[PDB]
């Protein structure tokens, strides 16, 4: 008799960066390291306003000065990845290498390196995910617009 | 878009056999792993390739 | 499984390791074809 264990295919999944997808063109994508101690980015617009008074009788509106601040709004990411503490041990460990343990001593430096560039994808689609939920949650439905 | 005209096609069966390496975890624990002569190679190198 | 999560208080998945195993499901074919003992003896039987 045989089982017949035919191969274990491995999914490798598709990897995907914030400006690789098409919605890097909504956003304009920043580095600022020191963010964290910020509180309210807070735009100034200064706005000149057109004029035309005319006529005789009509009330002229007087010249007027705009100025209009938008803030910005806060919404950090954060992912776990859980690595075993037996997975870390055999970092450690390190028992007589041959037939037993330079499958599992290998194995847990790729378990290791699969969850940290696992979680390097979270990161990125986490950032596809909120920044897509910022324009979900700031734009109205059309027909108010 | 129906159109016939010729497919590149196979004709001979595939090929699947018990290594003389395979042929002893059929006797010794009943089983058989794909390409266990290869899995083998990887156990004293990096495993998970 | 796509590793993803999220936002402030979402509750975030942990890592999740998947793994499916798919089986044989198997069917004999058989035809009988009679041949009859005339049909047999005429093979070797070589008459005069």
């Amino acid at each position: 008799s045989f089982e017949a264990i035919f191969g274990t295919y491995c999914n490798k999944i598709e990897w995907v960066t914030f400006l690789g997808t098409a919605l890097a063109t909504a956003a304009h994508a920043i580095m600022f390291h020191d963010l964290n101690k910020m509180t309210t980015g807070k735009m100034l617009f200064y706005i000149q306003v057109p004029r035309v008074a005319t006529g005789a009788g009509i009330p002229t509106s007087r010249q007027t000065t705009v100025m209009v601040s938008k803030y910005s709004e806060k919404s950090p990411i954060t992912i776990p990845f859980e690595i075993s503490a037996a997975c870390l041990t055999h970092l450690k460990e390190t028992f007589e290498d041959t037939l037993l343990d330079k499958l599992l001593n290998a194995d847990a430096v790729n378990t290791v390196l699969r969850a940290v560039k696992n979680t390097a994808d979270a990161m990125e689609r986490g950032l596809i995910d909120t920044f897509l939920r910022v324009l979900l949650r700031h734009a109205p439905p059309c027909f108010v617009l | 878009s129906i159109r016939r005209t010729g497919v590149k096609t196979p004709a001979s069966y595939g090929k699947f056999v018990l290594s003389k390496e395979n042929a002893v975890t059929a006797i010794a624990h009943h089983a058989i792993m794909a390409d266990f002569s290869q899995h083998a190679d990887r156990i004293q190198q990096s495993s998970q390739k």
